[PDB]
């Protein structure tokens, strides 16, 4: 008796489940939305405890068959708190990395900017935004200075990617901050449940792009309260334009 | 306010 149980973001975990409902056990995995790159380990009722990169080669009368990836890339459940954004700040999400790089934007004046690796469909998971967890209090009563990288979560929580850590060399086990604002965005944000991070948001694509392509997200300030940065109300005035 | 996608 295998059992998979899905995140509405496509994600699940699988396994064998205990003898109360739970997943608890040594061969736990959790399968990205890709249903191919999965953390295959220790889990205890559905927390990763020690979660080893593999990849799922076929399933057998539901029953998932994994090869481990070579190395020793071990992850755990880690969610961030208002002071601290990872216990492996430099440690990359292994599906992310595949998907997605940072580079100059193609936007004038707009920084880094985070682009597509390889070519994919409409709906894509391609990248994961955590930081740390503040409060809109602190956020709200404070400059746009320190806000650039502020997103929210939910009616309590804010997530930020605070400096140094929207430097890559100080920060990488996660990449949803570089993407850049559009008008006519090619993704969207969108809920996520993660097995390191806890539940964050992540860049989902809205249709087909192509490899090397910059993504894109709105980042939907409210135009009526602009409360939004002077180079987005410059930007919102021209898209209002054409 | 301050925040993206509220
Ligand atoms: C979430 S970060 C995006 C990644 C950032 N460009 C970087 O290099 O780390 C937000 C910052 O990117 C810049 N930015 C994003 N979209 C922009 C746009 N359409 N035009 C100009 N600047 C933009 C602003 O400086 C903003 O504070």
């Amino acid at each position: 008796g295998v059992c998979w149980i899905y995140y509405p973001d496509g994600g699940s975990l699988v396994g064998e489940v205990n003898e109360d409902g739970e997943m608890t056990g040594e061969k736990i995995a959790y399968v990205y939305p890709d249903e191919r790159t999965a953390l295959y380990g220790k889990f205890i009722d559905g927390e990763m405890i020690e979660g080893k990169l593999a990849t799922l080669m076929s399933t057998e009368e539901g029953r998932p068959h994994f090869e481990l990836m070579p190395g020793n890339s071990v992850y755990h459940f880690d969610k961030s708190t208002s002071s601290c954004i990872s216990t492996n700040a430099l440690l990359p999400d292994p599906y992310e990395s595949e998907r997605v790089y940072v580079a100059e934007s193609l936007i004038s004046s707009a920084g880094e900017g985070l682009f597509s690796k390889v070519a994919v469909g409409p709906n894509t998971v391609m990248s994961f935004y955590n930081g740390v967890r503040i409060t809109h209090q602190e956020v709200d009563s404070r400059d746009w200075a320190l806000n650039g990288n502020t997103l929210s979560l939910d009616e309590e929580t804010v997530i930020d990617v605070p400096e140094p850590y929207n430097h890559v060399s100080k920060y990488c086990a996660s990449l949803g901050h570089k993407a850049n604002h559009s008008f006519t965005p090619n993704c969207i944000y969108d809920m996520f449940v993660h097995p390191r991070f806890g539940p964050i948001k992540c860049i989902r694509t809205l249709r087909a792009v192509e490899a090397d392509e910059e993504l894109t997200v709105a980042y939907g300030y409210d135009h009526s309260p602009p409360e939004a940065p002077e180079w987005y109300q410059v930007e919102l005035k021209a898209f209002q334009a054409t | 306010s301050k925040s993206a996608d509220r």
